[PDB]
Parts: structure tokens; sequence; C-alpha cells
RNA sequence: CGACUCUCGGCAACGGAUAUCUCGGCUCUCGCAUCGAUGAAGAACGUAGCGAAAUGCGAUACCUGGUGUGAAUUGCAGAA
RNA sequence: GCCGAAGUGCCGCGGUCGGCCGCCUCGAAGCUCCCUUCCCAACGGGCGGUGGGCUGAAUCCUUUGCAGACGACUUAAAUAC
RNA sequence: UGAAAGCGUGGCCUAUCGAUCCUUUAGACUUCGGAGUUUGAAGCUAGAGGUGUCAGAAAAGUUACCACAGGGAUUACUGG
RNA sequence: UACUAUCCAGCGAAACCACAGCCAAGGGAACGGGCUUGGCGGAAUCAGCGGGGAAAGAAGACCCUGUUGAGCUUGACUCUA
RNA sequence: CAACUAGCCCCGAAAAUGGAUGGCGCUGAAGCGCGCGACCCACACCCGGCCAUCUGGGCGAGUGCCAUGCCCCGAUGAGUAGGAGGGCGCGGCGGCCGAUGCAAAACCCGGGGCGCGAGCCCGGGCGGAGCGGCCGUCGGUGCAGAUCUUGGUGGUAGUAGC
RNA sequence: AACUUUAAAUAGGUAGGAUGGCGCGGCUGCUUCGGUGAGCCGUGCCAUGGAAUCGGGUGCUCCAAGUGGGCCAUUUUUGGUAAGCAGAACUGGCGAUGCGGGAUGAACCGGAAGCCGGGUUACGGUGCCCAACUGCGCGCUAACCUAGAACCCACAAAGGGU
RNA sequence: UACAGGCGAGAGACCGAUAGCGAACAAGUACCGCGAGGGAAAGAUGAAAAGGACUUUGAAAAGAGAGUCAAAGAGUGCUUGAAAUUGCCGGGAGGGAAGCGGAUGGGGGCCGGCGAUGCGCCCCGGCCGUAUGCGGAACGGCUCUUGCUGGUCCGCCGCUCGGCUCGGGGCGUGGACUGUUGUCGGCCGCGCCGGCGGCCAAAGCCCGGGGGCUCCGCGCCCCCGGCAGCCGUCGUCGGCACGGCCGGUACCCGCGCGCCGAAAGGCGUGCCCCUCGGGGCACUGCGCUGCAACGCCCUGCGGGCUCCCCAUCCGACCCGUCUUGAAACACGGACCAAGGAGUCUGACAUGCGUGCGAGUCGACGGGUUCUGAAACCUGGGAUGCGCAAGGAAGCUGACGAGCGGGAGGCCCUCACGGGCCGCACCGCUGGCCGACCCUGAUCUUCUGUGAAGGGUUCGAGUUGGAGCACGCCUGUCGGGACCCG
């Protein structure tokens, strides 16, 4: 037996929560700020996953620097790395390469297990006190 | 009659090969396991069969990470019966060799695979070289792990006190 | 074998026939069977003389089924092309011309139907064609 | 035992369903810009040989000039 | 002649006539041709052949008022108290 | 506290109590987003101010002037 | 006593209809035309009739309920010309 | 002779539409209590045949092909609410094959036959221009109702009536 | 009942082993004034073997429908004079149940129902209806103020009879 | 960038006259209302009007003839012309009888069906020819340069023989739906007869003995020893006589294969028991599952199906709905045709399928075109691949895990089992990360740092990922949202 409005189930997903209960979320607000003006990402990727493609990874350019050993700047070999203050990443499984990563922010420690050559060095710009007094200098390169 | 007797008759029927199966390629491949374990002596090749049968959306990927660490000379480089597909998300550049059959393997595995050594054998090798059945691991392969036990939905699955 | 088991089918029958209840005084209402969705129905609570319902025990023996009292298995055949195949079965399977096909058409299904030795049903449906009671 | 009551068939009457048709609707898509006191949108009432209507038109009234096509218009009459 | 009933049938006589393994014969027991009751009684009806006989009723219109919602009831009129 | 071993997370035991919001109080922590400093504000964690229809809408009457959806789950009336 | 009804000629609807139509008692949605058991068992019907068909007309106006209205009142809640 | 025990029968035991061990009727019962045999008797029980479902097998080495097939098992099967499973019918579309003015579709048919059914098949009659089967695809897709909607037609009724 | 020393029955819990025991020897911040002990690890030993019986198999996970008004009988039971009453306790039914029986009856009795032939029963019957002994055996009953006649159930009592 | 109007176009898995717009047709028409406004019904003769002159009846309308037409069974009720209803007539039934309208059984009434007529053999008539040689070829196993073995067939000549088919002649066996009867086997009932033992066996009768009671005696009782005898009940075995039903046993059920005997049936030999009559017991392999009879198949008829009458039966009124319960003195429904209600979407969960997979998702777009398509392609963006906090943020999440039950495999063993490796999966105990709280070395831009050791806290984590896209069913939400109020 039915009316669509029992069995079917009322009309609107309250009374489940309403007086009735289970599932969800409850004790709601916590924090609140930010608005509309202080938004989007704080990106986290992780390291490993390039480590896997660092070894073949001479498409983002050696130079000095061997074949095995190889300079890549890991900020535009990753996508959406963009919008986001910094990318920081993590060792997660055993990397067995002697790549370089260079990021704006390093989980540094992390290049302790892959202490076999890696290069982990700041970004000029992670400080941020650097002097673009009209001048020149450091930034981070970057594609999409 | 009975409930005694009724309790006869509304036994089990798990028992389904799969409601369709679409894959010719699936199909011929569980008759030719029909054929032969019927025809020779193996336990091993029987229970290929069932997770052939009921469901795809069972059949586990594994990873080479995992694969390589239960062959840790404690199994002699022996066959290693995956049910899924190989996947590839690792690099130690694996055990220096392995047989390795499964029922599909990734593009990137075929490569892979065979070029850290041994050869990507198809299970229709395995049905020919071993209806048998014998010097064989059904690898393994998990989807019950931290996700998606019954942690669905939304918002998971929970610790438990309520939910 | 064969010859029991047809024997078993023609003779017992259950040709029950399965008339609709309450068939008779509302001419509207269907001859065709529909299953009673109500309990109120005595039909539905198996009342005897209510007309017994369908059910899959009253079904005939397996090799019986879909065959003309002869023993022989019906096909309805369109055209000449659909003979051959009738031709490898020979008593197994009957030939019986389609409403479809006209008068003229139906002569040369005949004259072919002899040679196979498929007579029954063929050439008396092509007959009553030409002009004939 | 006519009859009556009932039932069916065959032939019908009833009725306008069904099939098969469709110069129409319906919906989508495309192109186009272009009303008026210089008297509109809308109405009214007339005008065709024989017209009630629709359509067309306005005392220059089912139409005019000019132009294209190149012989019909037709229910009947008729002009030649 | 009886049984009045719901007698409608029963009983008696006398020939005639059928049937009678009642008794005796003939060819014969074969004529539904080597299991398929294969119809065989007669209460009744149908239908011919032939020997008689019965020589009409009823109903309508009309009418009466004895009678009536209309039928009906109840009277009358065709050659005569 | 008691010699200590011990015992003590209120009342010998069984009743005696309260969501999110919001405020209030504590924590000197975080954030106020172009950078600071300082007021003020907003957060997080644990308490208090409370909903007695007590798992927690924000609510007074009348209708014989009445209306409508339903009900014999149900009255007044018959019957049992 | 008139005019109907009735009967005629003409003319001619509607309401309403699951299927229909004889009772008694029994059990049963606890008051049967139908079932069960007994009694019965006029074709074909007309004029009448008001017991019955819990006849028909009307989603009971009453009465209860709905988190359904509206009219009204005010020391309701909340606003306002 | 008295007091008891407990059987049936009698009284106590009076209601309305006439009436109900159900009825007739029944008295060495057809009553009442009880015994003994025989017997009667549900879709129950058994045996056999058979259906599907479920279970276990089995048979493809190709080169007759349904191998989602075929064949052997034994047990089981009511069934509302409801679920899942396997089918049928209609309209249109992509494929494929057929049918036709020498008579299509449609419609009619106390005419035949098939399927458990959904339905299907075929004949005869009517008819006069296009249509159906099969494999995919898709729906404005199947009716008995809804105080149903719209059209037609009864009984009422040749009646109330005028 | 709101008393109980006492105190049943029917109910109810636990155990009857390899998800176990035992030997060997390791660690700890524990615990012991003490390696003393406790727990947990490696290694070895002991099978039908831990009452009975059964498992036409069982165990496990995900997801969704319907239901969300129940009603009845035997038994137990509270309120009420009672009720086909209102409300609990246990269980079976109806609901979701025909068929057979109780004349008849949704719930009582018998039994859960595929489709049939043949057999055989249940409940309940065997005078006739109505299939089937007017069968046998042994009693009782004579009813003019209601003869008697099948659980539930169609009512019935105190009390009386030389 | 927009576009439900207007104008002029192209299309659709659009609709097919109760549908589609209100309107296919004179439609915003006719009509309704005082008005605001409301608003239909209504398409089809045929190729061509060849739209029925003329004759006749009738007041006429019409009818009947005729003419016309491929067709008037197409006559402006017009293509087809369904259901309901109505008429005629026929059949069944009957005017002595009771109705749920059906089921079940039989008869009538009505009608379709029923091997082409089978087989062996021989004679005539008819036609053809193999083998082998010849001549031209599609084939095979294979090899696969290449090789060797095996082809068949047709053309149609040579050389030798022979066979088949239609019909007729001549002989033997006997096949055609369907109905009937005999039988073997299986299953089940049926009545009847017989034996032995149990229950120390004893009722019992004759013979013998004693006792009691009766104390009037007959008689009655009781007991004990010898005895034909026959008994109620328990158990078991044994034998007959018949029948129902199903099936004809289509692979190990059954059975034959040398001989006689109509027949059934019997006929070896050794062994042992009995040692009589007879018995039990041993000893080969193949092939294979229906027998007797009658009718007729056409003359003629069995039969099937519908109604009816008679027989029989649950008949809770017919269905649906509501309800604990519907026949209900609940509610709706005169009847019938045609409409007519879980849909479609966006975003979602599960399941199932498909692809690809640490990625995945072309199509905003651009290229291009056979043009609403299809094809091609871009960076991506979205989602995932790591998390956890309210937030700042986080040494920054890489040292890396055990145990028990575990399919399966491995090893040993003849097997039973033992040992080894152990997946799926499940349970459990840890470590690691964030949030939270402690711990805070060496160091250090002066408070940062985070080695190091922990915690009845907590997480949608790591501790050896699985997703994403597309689709379908079902569930879910917004939508009118199952339909209607």
């Amino acid at each position: 037996m039915t009316t669509r409005f029992k069995k079917n189930r009322k009309k609107r997903g309250h009374v489940s929560a309403g007086h009735g209960r289970i599932g969800k979320h409850r004790k709601h607000p916590g924090g609140r700020g930010n608005a509309g003006g202080m938004h989007h990402h704080r990106i986290l990727f992780d390291k490993y996953h390039p480590g896997y493609f660092g070894k073949v990874g001479m498409r983002y350019f050696h130079r000095l620097s061997n074949r095995f050993h190889c300079p890549a700047v890991n900020v535009e070999r990753l996508w959406s790395m963009v919008p986001a203050e910094a990318g920081a990443g993590a060792g997660k499984a055993p990397v067995i390469d002697v790549t370089q990563f260079g990021y704006t922010k390093v989980l540094g420690k992390g290049m302790l297990p892959p202490e076999r050559p890696i290069v982990v060095k700041a970004k000029l710009i992670s400080k941020v006190a650097e002097k673009k007094i009209k001048a020149a200098g450091g930034a981070v390169l970057l594609t999409a | 009659m009975g409930i005694d007797l009724v309790a006869g008759g509304r036994n089990k029927r798990t028992k389904r090969v799969a409601p369709k199966s679409d894959d010719v390629y699936l199909k011929l491949l569980v008759k030719l396991y029909r054929f032969l374990v019927r025809r020779t002596k193996s336990k091993f090749n029987a229970v290929i069969l069932k997770r052939l049968f009921m469901s795809k959306t069972n059949r586990p990927p594994l990873s080479m990470r995992r694969l390589s660490n239960f062959m840790k000379g404690k199994e002699e480089k022996n066959i290693a019966v995956v049910v899924g597909t190989i996947t590839d998300d690792m690099r130690i550049q694996e055990v220096p060799a392995m047989k390795v059959t499964a029922l599909r393997f990734t593009e990137t595995a075929r490569a892979r695979i065979i070029n850290a050594g041994g050869e990507c054998l198809t299970f229709d090798q395995l049905a020919l070289r071993a209806p048998t059945g014998e010097n064989t691991i059904l690898l393994r392969g998990p989807k019950n792990a931290r996700e998606a036990v019954r942690h669905f939905g939304k918002a998971p699955g929970v610790p438990h006190s309520h939910t | 074998m064969a010859v029991p088991l047809l024997t078993k089918k023609i003779v017992k029958k259950r040709v029950k026939q399965f008339k609709r209840p309450h068939s008779d005084r509302y001419i509207g209402l269907k001859t065709s069977w529909r299953r009673p969705k109500g309990i109120d129905s005595r039909v539905r609570r198996k009342f005897k003389g209510c007309t017994l319902m369908p059910n899959i025990g009253y079904g005939s023996d397996k090799k019986t089924r879909h065959y003309l009292p002869n023993k022989f298995k019906k096909f309805v055949v369109h055209n000449v092309s659909e003979l051959e195949l009738l031709m490898m079965h020979n008593r197994t399977y009957c030939a019986e011309i389609a409403h479809n096909v006209s008068t003229r058409k139906r002569k040369e299904i005949v004259e072919r139907a002899a040679q196979l030795d498929i007579v029954v049903t063929n050439k008396l449906a092509r007959l009553r064609s030409q002009e004939d009671e």
C-alpha cells in the first residue's frame, strides 16, 4: 500500500534528521571565516609518483648532471600545481632513483631515504622576502 | 509439506555464470576450463572457473608490489595466476624475472613485466600447459582493504558506536 | 519411445481451458487468462469448480511439446528456400503454407514438398486456396 | 400445442470503430529585418453576372497601371 | 356375468386360428456367412390397403343490464310462441 | 584521610533532568586574507544561561452561519 | 358533480439498472433474492398497491478525525494603516 | 422399613415472521452410554507416469550447427503484500528475408489445429493497395472498472404521460 | 498481589576440547623485597577424541521492496457483573487457506494444495437423504406441558420425584 | 550573445481524425454568456460523375425494373463498415415447474480429419555402365624451393563383364489414422488354504487317587499323575486363486547362439549334503530389445467443438477495492467501442555490463564534412592517484609487520594423513601520519629545532592504492512526478 507521500519517502530529506536520526553529521558549526577573498588551494602532491618516472624523465630537462641523475622542476610536471602556494611531496613506497626535484616547499627528511644523489633546494619565492624593487629575480618555472 | 522439507527447497543459488557475460573471449575461456576440469584431477582449475563466472566487478587488480613480496625465495619463480589484471604503480625493477599469467594485462604491464623478465602469459596458455594446475599460486589481489569495505557513500562506515 | 509418449499426450489431455473468472457475464472482460490479483477471489484461493489455474505441472511431455497430433513438428513455411531445411528432417518436421503466400506461389511449394515426401497439410492448404470446400 | 423466455448462425439494419489514406497539425533547426498621424494595429459595411460563406478588394470596390509568363476561366453563361 | 373405483380390468364358454421339443419326422438346426447385445416384448404413435359410421361447432361486429377498468360476466338478433 | 595497607570521580542502593543556534565563562592558541602593530571581532576544546508536549515548533477563543477531504478505525439511532 | 386515472387513435420521455427477483429458519461483515436446510415451484398477463427491494435522489448537513479550510471574537502570536 | 449414591426420564424450563438433532422420521432406534468386527472416506499418504524448479552428474576432438544445447539424477512445488527470473503482443526505427490487384492489410466466421498461458497458426466469407516474419533499437506500448472521459445502444417503454 | 524462613513443575543460562591441552624456552616500563608470577610470541608432542542427534549442505557481505491499523482459538492472565469486551503472557492459525470434517460457518477439527491413474487413510460417518453394516454384542429410556440425538456450538441452574 | 512573434526556408525513430493545435473542414468560425470571457461538432463515392435518362407504382418522398460502372456488397447516410442493439429464420429445449448463467459426464446439432497405399523376390519391357587403357579437370594428406603417396569425376572412344529404376507380368510376406481384445513384466489390492514355535503349555477324555463344599443326596468345585485331543492370543515362514493400473522393459531388466520335443520343456560334468527321492555348489565369450488378434482408412465412419436437456458439484452474489473479515443490509459498476495512469530528466546509491587503468574522461573549443551526423585533435579542466585539522598547518605520511583460521599448489606417503608455501577473505595485535596530549638530544637569525621515547584521545589515512567514463534495471531527491481530487 502506497500513495507516494508515504513509502516513496515523505517529501524532503528532513525528519530523518529532524526528529529521527542515523547517518550524516551531527553537531555542526566549527570555525568560520575567510570568505570569497581568502580562498582556494593549498596543494599536497606526492613526489613518489614523479620519482617513478624520474629515471626516464629527461623530458623535463637534465643539463650538466648525468642521464640517471636528472634535474627536473616538479612544479611544471604536476598538473594543477598552479593556484596553490606550495606543493610538498611525500615518499610513499620506496624510490630507487637518483632524481632531483625542485619544489616551492619540501617534506625534507623525505630527501634522506633517496639521499643517493638528490637535489633539494629552496624556492627563492618560498621566503617571500626577496627584493622585487623593480630589479629582477626569483620566481618559479610553471605550466598548467 | 514440511517446514523442514521446505528448508531443502529454499537452499542456495550463488551458482551463476554471470548475469550477462558480454565478453565472448571470457565466455569461451570458461567453457575450456569447464571441459578440462571434469576430465582432470585439478582442484585448482575448478577454483579458477568460479572466479571467472559470477562477476568481473569483484575481480581485483594486483600491483607489482606484493606480487614480488610473497615469491621471495619461498616460491622459486612459479606461475602467478592473477584473476583480474596487473597494474604498474611501482618501480623496484621487481624480481629479476617471473612468469605471470592473467586474464587481462594493462598495456603498460605487457611492456613492463616482460622487460623485467619471464613472459606475460595468457590464461589460454595457463589452461593449455597446466590443466593439471600444479606448481601454481593464485597470487593475490585485494579490494577488502582500507577503502570500500562498507566504507561507502560520502562519509564511510566508522569505528562503530553509532553510525 | 516416441510412440507411447504421443499416446500419453493426446489421450490424457490437459485441455482444461483457462477461462478468466466472470468472463461469462461481462462480455468485454476477456476470455484470455489473467491471474486474479486480489485476495478476495475464490479462484486465487484455489477453490475447485471455480476453474483451476494454469500451472507448469499441467504441461505435457518435453518431446511431445509443439507437435502436431501426427507426431510431426509443425513449421509454417514461407517460401521455397525454407523447404530445403525441412528436407533434412523429412518425417520429423511438417510443412504448412503461410497465410501471406498467394495461390500461385502455393503451387510451387506443394510440388517441391512432394519430392521431400512431406505431404501433409501443405497440399491441403493450397487446395482450398484454388477453390474447394 | 402454437407462443413466450433464452441462445447462435447466416443475411441485414443500427453505429462509425478498425485498417489503409492525409494540400494538416506538432516540434526542432536555419536564414532574414522590416509598422504608424506620410493615418496603424483592429473593426464596420459594401462591391463578384448569377454568392450565403471563406478569400480578395474599396464608389478606380473578387480589381487598376506597369511587368513576367504566353492562352485560358469553367458550375453555366459570355466576349469573340 | 362380476368387481363402481380409482368398475376401463378379471373370470367362464365355444368353435375358428396362430404358437406350443406337448409328441414324432424330413432336407435342415447352415440364411446377422470363425468375439463385436447387433433391434426380436408391447403400453403408444406414424403410414398406407378396405368394411362401416359421425353430417358440425366455436369465435367477431351488434345487442341486454342480470354485468364491467378493458377482456369477462350475463341476455338478445338471421325467418321466429 | 587514616598507623598504614587501604579507601574516596558526591549523598547506602533504586527517581531528582536537557540538542544545534545564540550568548556567557575559561584556555593568552588560531584567524581577521596585500604587510604589520593595537583595540574590537570571529573560531576550536571544556563548562554555564533551556526548551516539563521533557530526542528540544514560535501560538488564544468561537462557529446551530459553517465549508471540504475522509471515516462505521468513531458517536448519537436500529439490530447483535 | 367536473377533470383524470382507465380504454382507444396519434404522440411519447425520464429517473434508475452488478446480475436478478417466492417464503421460513440457521449460521454469517453478528438483520439473506441468492448460501445451507426445509416448505415450495403458472406459461403468457392487466388493473391496483405501498411490505420489501437495508428501492432512488444527495461522497450523512450531525458526529469524529485531518498537523484541512474559511466566517466571526479577543486579555492569542506577530506586525501595521 | 429408613437414610443415601448416581443413571436416564419427568418437573423446575415462559417470547414474540411458522421451524428446525440440518431434514425425514426413528421406541429389542436410525435414541442414549459402551464394546467388537467389517466397511465408507481430503488436492493427505504410497506406487507408477508426467511438468517446471532446484540439486548433483554426464556428453564437443573437429568437420550439423541451439553446448546460454542435449541427456541421466533425485528431492521439492499452496501462496496475498512484494522481489527477482524467463517469455508473449502492439506501434515505429537500423538490419535481413518474405508476401501482393492472377487479390495486400483490415474485418467476419456454435470451421480446423498448436502452446500450461501470454498468444499463435491455418481454412472459408467479406474486401480492394499496400504489408508481415526474424535479428537489433526505442516508446505517448497491452485495460473491466476509476460516483471514469468521449461516442453509440438497450431494458425501462410503447410505459408515466400529452 | 503489593508477607515469607520454606518452596515445585514447565520455562531459562553455562559447559561437554585440536578456535583444546601439555612440554621446551623468550620478553616486559608489568607484577614480584626475589624470574617470583602473569600475558603474549618461536619450536615440539597428542585424532576421531572427547554425551546424544541431525545438517537432500553451511558460513558470510552488500543492497532494496513491502509492513509500520491486525484479527482469532486452546492454554495462562489483569480490569470489568459480564460481553463475539478492553488489555497482557505463551503458542498456533486467520490475515496469506482452499480441500476433507463440524447440516451451514474466514479463525475450530483433520491436513498445508504441481498435474494425473491406480491403491490406501485422516477428520467424520455407515436407516434414507449422502458415499457407507437396518452388522453383531450388553445395558438404559416410555417423556400432555419442551423425549432424545456429536468438542468449539447455538444456552441453562439451585432444588424436587414411592 | 538571445529568440514559443512575424516573414521566408530546411528537418524529425513527431501525430494519424475521440490522435495532433482550440481549429486537417468556412475556426477563434457556429454557438454560449449582460460582460469579463468561454468555445465546439465536422476529413475519404469513383480512374472519370460515368451523381441512376427512360418505363412503371405511388399524392409525393420513395420503391420496383432498367441504364452506368472493374466493383452499386461504391447511389453525395457514400472506401473498409467492428462491438452493442434490432430484425428474420434455423437448431436445441420445452409450455409439470425455480434461476449465478460455469465446471464435470453423456446424447443430439454442426464440421474437419482418415501414407501418396507398404515390403522381399523373380520374368518381360525401359535405361545406364564399372574395372582397365585414353583425354580434360576442381581435391586430399601434406610437404610448403620441392618432393612423394592417395583422387574422383566428367567427356566419352577401345577391351571384358554387369547393374539399377519406373511400369506391366509372375510368386511370397503383408504395411495406412483410430477403436477393440489376448499375453509378458512391474506396482498395488483382493478372498481363501496350510505349517512350526512361543505362552512350564494347557483346555480336553478315558483311567486312577485324595480333599472340600452340598451334609437331603444327587451334584458342584478344587488339586495331582498317565492321555486321543485342539485352543485363543503372540511371532514367523510356507502355498493357491483372481483382478485393477502402468509399461513392454529401446545398453549389462531380460535373453539366445548344438540337439530333440507341436508344445511347454528337458538333455554336461565334477564336487559335496541327502546318501532314498533329489538337492545345493563350481566352471565361455559376443549380439540385441514390444509378442497374438479383429474392424476399417475409400463405401462409410470413429472423432473434435458449441449450444441444450438430463446427471453431478464448490456454488460463501460477479469482480475490483477498502478492511481483521466483502456475498455482504459496505462502496462503485445498465451495456459496448475508443481514449486512459510508476514516465522523462538533472544530480545521486547499489547491482550488473563494457572500455581503459595510475590514470581516466573526444565533442567549451578547433580542424574537417558525403553535413543538425560522422571523422580528427588540443591543452586541459573535472574526478582520482594521500591525508588530516576549525584554522594556521603539519620531523612533514618510505625503515618496514606479525598471528590464527584460510582455497589451492608444493613435498613426502600405497592410501589415511603428516610437513611446506599460503590466496581470496575474515578476526586480532602492533608500528607510522594528521588532529589532540606528553617527551624535547645535538644544533640554532635569540626561539626556533624535532633526534628520541610514549599515550583508556580521535580520523572518510599509510602499513604494499582503484578509479574514471559510458549504459541499463531498481532505489533516492528536485521537478506537475504513478493517475485523479
